[PDB]
């Protein structure tokens, strides 16, 4: 009826009604981290959501997670 | 208990708007539901509305709403109807009775009747 | 370095608190629609309360009766009302049952002394008082000391009461039906409810007062509007806002 | 007609003296950079408390009136300059539809600008400052009255010409004590992701990095 | 709602005798009904308050013979009093509506 | 990182840990000893 | 429950277990014609225990 | 309980809004035929 | 070592700490309010 994880999450279902067989994930969550130089320099910050897919949230889709406000740059500093 | 004791008879004219009271003796309106009726001479009896002295809060059917109102002050036991539009057909004997809105989920046993008050036309 | 000394120090309040107008008060309103009395700037005497004999309860949540004159509370809301003996346990806070939820819900966690008394001696009737009521149907259940004085008909069913009672339109609300001839769960109490406040401890209800002079540079164990601990007090340069 | 907040609106939110610290406090407050609704007379709501201010050159406003329906039949409130003492009544008065009765209780005690805060049982704070259209500065509010009236209260007028009026919302607030105890700056925390910052590392100033302020869910 | 009827209109009988009448209603009633009594002009009086049930101080001189709707009352040894005229009454739902009332002669 | 432990060692003695007031004065003001150990207890087993 | 139909004794007169004065059979007929007022007629009925 | 059939519905520390979503696993029925004006006899309490 | 000690963290979700049950939920249903703080405070003193 019910299927488990190695370390015994439940993670996926049977509908009792039609017996087709779901899988469950956990709602998406992160630490939200604010990126900011000193205040000294500037007010200005960006925000990295980690862990995250940009659509459940410039914009930019890191693999760390979608980072907001950094604008994306490609010479490398 | 209680005893409900009531205003005297009226003689009126067709168009004219009118006066009558009930109140307690012998005890007092411990929060019971009081009602207004018509006795139309020989027919059924015909309920107008309902008041209750504790709070005020007032109801008709709608054969009277707008015709009548009604009004009770706990302060001295005592309820007030009025009535508007006179002799379409309403040469009647006015009754008050009591009812115990506030001691079971039932309701409308009217144990207790007023002395009754003739209004008509003549 | 022990305490050289023990202080006390409270304002200039020498008139007493009014609790006769809520214990001796000709009118407790029924548990439908219960009394609340705020106390302020005045001082009590809770042992009276035990040196007295005459009540049923007196029982106390989050304070002890004994030691409670070495406290001093912001406010405190006498609420007071009147029931059938029996149910007198429903109102500990968190229990539930019909009056509890329907009528005088105590908050889940109570700093407050619960105090009653057998009423039927004055507050029985030959006509069963039907001035005294509690409800008994409502849509929810209410929020701690949440009040309502409501009285518009109640539905158990699918049926359109349109503001009048019948089968399936109830009154919200009846009498215990306090005759003098009763059994004791059955008689009407009298009942009172002392919620006591310690926030930011500005002490305006009081124990008796009994107060002592200052002792400065050297230690001594204290208390100022009921706010305690042990230490040199001194004078300061503290500049206090005059609110502070 | 509206206008800025900017950091108004701040006030001492206990009978606590702190001073040369920061310290963190969840109460309502007008929540920063928050419209206010601009006047130069109408009842209005009282969703939970209101920051009011004000400038006149004669003293224009004389005072308020707050309550469930500004009628009789239901309880209400009512504050008034009287030029020798502050004036509070609370009453089941019937008000008109523009004044300028049985009551429970009673009490008594363009070049500048007024500030109060009335939130709920009833309190008040104050303050009162030069001014040359609301002005960016930061300034504290004192407390003046706390009375035990325990009013319900939905709706308020005013007695009377500029003044401004914004809600207060539940907030937490980073607040700035001095060597001398006076709030002389503070940080709404949930205003925007630097103040929000401010707030976890308990700052005014952040140095450069990345910090977890918070967590989405 | 509901309207009412009530039935016969009249009948004759002697005092000690056994004597029945009904009421009738568009709908079911759940017992919830009332009956009624009085002379001509006088105050009325209640009998019973639900489908069968006597009021307390009222003497075992009637019984309610009925369930659900269309009930019945009977008087019971008819007593010289009995000569008043009778009401049903339905308490089920607002307004709360009599009957148009029944006779008895002695 | 010496601070920051310490000031989490002061704050820790401000939380209530489920007993009635994180000031153990006001528990030995308020409360007869045989209800007073319970909450003791609990602020004893959370300082620890 | 109880099916039981033998007579029962309402007397010191012996029933032998069959029916006569003070010796009654334990069971009444509830009499159903249909010319019968509404409180006098069949119901159906069903309880939950 | 949405029965046009049913006449008497009386509930015993129990009601027919509550059953539907209520669990039992005993609590038995019977079946029976009666004169309508001794029913209340069915009742608890009462003598008859 | 790592895999072993996040999957012994999460195992340590079923133990239920001398609870009534180690799912938060059931607590919830099955226990009125002021019972149901003492159960959650077990699952909260074993997790933490
Ligand atoms: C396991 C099973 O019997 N599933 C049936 C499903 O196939 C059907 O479509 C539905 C109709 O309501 O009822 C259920
Ligand atoms: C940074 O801020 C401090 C405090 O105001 C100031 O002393 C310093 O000069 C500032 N430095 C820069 C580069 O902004
Ligand atoms: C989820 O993230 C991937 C990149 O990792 C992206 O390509 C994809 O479109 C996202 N899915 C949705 C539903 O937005
Ligand atoms: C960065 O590089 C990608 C891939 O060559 C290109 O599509 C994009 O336009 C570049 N952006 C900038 C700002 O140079
Ligand atoms: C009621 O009044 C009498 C007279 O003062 C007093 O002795 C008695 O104590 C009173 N009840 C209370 C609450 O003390
Ligand atoms: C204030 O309201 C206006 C619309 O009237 C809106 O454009 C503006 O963004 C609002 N300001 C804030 C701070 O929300
Ligand atoms: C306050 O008054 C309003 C008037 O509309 C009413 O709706 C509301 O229920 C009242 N609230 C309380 C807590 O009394
Ligand atoms: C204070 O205000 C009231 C407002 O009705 C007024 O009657 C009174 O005269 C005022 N006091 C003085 C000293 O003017
Ligand atoms: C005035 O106050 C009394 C206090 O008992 C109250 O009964 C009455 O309803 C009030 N009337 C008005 C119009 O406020
Ligand atoms: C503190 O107050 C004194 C006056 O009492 C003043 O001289 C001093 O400048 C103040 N200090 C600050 C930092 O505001």
């Amino acid at each position: 009826q019910f299927g488990r994880d190695i370390a015994d999450t439940t993670d996926a279902v049977r509908d009792p009604q039609t017996l087709e067989i779901l899988d469950i994930t956990p709602c998406s969550f992160g630490g939200v981290s604010v990126i900011t130089p000193g205040t000294n320099t500037s007010n200005e910050v960006a925000v990295l959501y980690q862990d995250v897919n940009c659509t459940e949230v410039n914009v930019f889709q890191t693999r760390a997670g979608c980072l907001i406000g950094a604008e994306h740059v490609n010479n490398s500093y | 208990q209680v005893q409900l004791v009531q205003s005297g008879a009226e003689v009126k004219k067709p168009g004219s708007s009118v006066k009558v009271s009930c109140k307690a003796s012998g005890g007092t309106f411990s929060s019971y539901a009081i009602s207004w009726v018509r006795q139309a001479p020989g027919q059924g009896l015909e309920w107008m509305g309902r008041i209750i002295p504790m709070f005020g809060i007032a109801n008709y059917a709608q054969k009277f709403q707008g015709r009548v109102t009604i009004t009770a002050d706990k302060s001295t036991s005592t309820a007030y109807l009025e009535l508007s539009s006179l002799r379409s057909e309403d040469t009647a004997v006015y009754y008050c009775a009591r009812y115990m809105v506030t001691r079971d989920q039932y309701y409308y046993d009217m144990d207790v009747w007023g002395q009754g008050t003739t209004v008509t036309v003549s | 370095v022990q305490p050289t000394e023990s202080i006390v120090r409270f304002p200039n309040i020498t008139n007493l608190c009014p609790f006769g107008e809520v214990f001796n008060a000709t009118r407790f309103a029924s548990v439908y629609a219960w009394n609340r009395k705020r106390i302020s700037n005045c001082v009590a005497d809770y042992s009276v309360l035990y040196n007295s004999a005459s009540f049923s309860t007196f029982k106390c949540y989050g304070v002890s009766p004994t030691k409670l004159n070495d406290l001093c509370f912001t406010n405190v809301y006498a609420d007071s009302f009147v029931i059938r003996g029996d149910e007198v346990r429903q109102i500990a806070p968190g229990q539930t049952g019909k009056i509890a939820d329907y009528n005088y819900k105590l908050p889940d966690d109570f700093t407050g002394c619960v105090i009653a008394w057998n009423s039927n001696n004055l507050d029985s009737k030959v006509g069963g008082n039907y001035n005294y009521l509690y409800r008994l149907f409502r849509k929810s259940n209410l929020k701690p000391f949440e009040r309502d004085i409501s009285t518009e008909i109640y539905q158990a069913g699918s049926t359109p009461c349109n503001g009048v009672e019948g089968f399936n339109c109830y009154f919200p609300l009846q009498s215990y039906g306090f005759q003098p001839t009763n059994g004791v769960g059955y008689q009407p109490y009298r009942v009172v409810v002392l919620s006591f406040e310690l926030l930011h401890a500005p002490a305006t209800v009081c124990g008796p007062k009994k107060s002592t002079n200052l002792v400065k540079n050297k230690c001594v164990n204290f208390n100022f509007n009921g706010l305690t601990g042990t230490g040199v007090l001194t004078e300061s340069n503290k500049k206090f806002l005059p609110f502070q | 007609a509206y206008t800025n907040s900017f950091t108004r609106g701040v006030y001492y939110p206990d009978k606590v003296f702190r001073s040369s610290v920061l310290h963190s406090t969840q109460d309502l407050f007008l929540p920063f950079f928050s419209n206010v609704t601009w006047f130069h007379n109408p009842v209005l709501p009282f969703n939970d408390g209101v920051y009011f201010a004000s400038t006149e050159k004669s003293n224009i406003i004389r005072g308020w009136i707050f309550g469930t329906t500004l009628d009789s039949k239901t309880q209400s409130l009512l504050i008034v300059n009287n030029a020798t003492n502050v004036v509070i009544k609370v009453c089941e008065f019937q008000f008109c539809n523009d004044p300028f009765n049985n009551c429970t209780f009673e009490y008594v005690s363009f070049k500048n600008l007024r500030e109060f805060v009335f939130k709920n049982y009833f309190k008040i704070y104050s303050k009162h400052t030069p001014i040359n259209d609301l002005p960016q500065g930061f300034s504290a509010l004192e407390p003046l009255v706390d009375l035990p009236i325990g009013i319900n209260i939905t709706r308020f007028q005013t007695l009377l010409a500029a003044y401004y009026v914004g809600y207060l919302q539940p907030r937490t607030f980073l607040l700035k004590y001095n060597e001398n105890g006076t709030i002389t700056d503070a940080v709404d925390c949930a205003l925007d992701p630097l103040s929000e910052t401010k707030c976890t590392l308990k700052s005014f100033t952040v140095e450069k990095g990345i910090y977890q302020t918070s967590n989405f869910r | 709602d509901i309207q009412m009827t009530q039935s016969p209109s009249s009948l004759s009988a002697s005092v000690g005798d056994r004597v029945t009448i009904t009421c009738r209603a568009s709908q079911s009633i759940s017992n919830y009904l009332n009956w009624y009594q009085q002379k001509p002009g006088k105050a009325p009086k209640l009998l019973i308050y639900a489908a069968s049930s006597l009021q307390s101080g009222v003497p075992s001189r009637f019984s309610g013979s009925g369930s659900g709707t269309d009930f019945t009352l009977t008087i019971s040894s008819l007593q010289p009093e009995d000569f008043a005229t009778y009401y049903c009454q339905q308490s089920y739902s607002p307004p709360p509506t009599f009957g148009q009332g029944t006779k008895l002669e002695i | 990182q010496n601070a920051q432990a310490l000031n989490t060692l002061v704050k820790q003695l401000s939380s209530n840990f489920g007993a009635i007031s994180s000031v153990l004065n006001d528990i030995l003001s308020r409360l007869d000893p045989p209800e007073a150990e319970v909450q003791i207890d609990r602020l004893i087993t959370g300082r620890l």
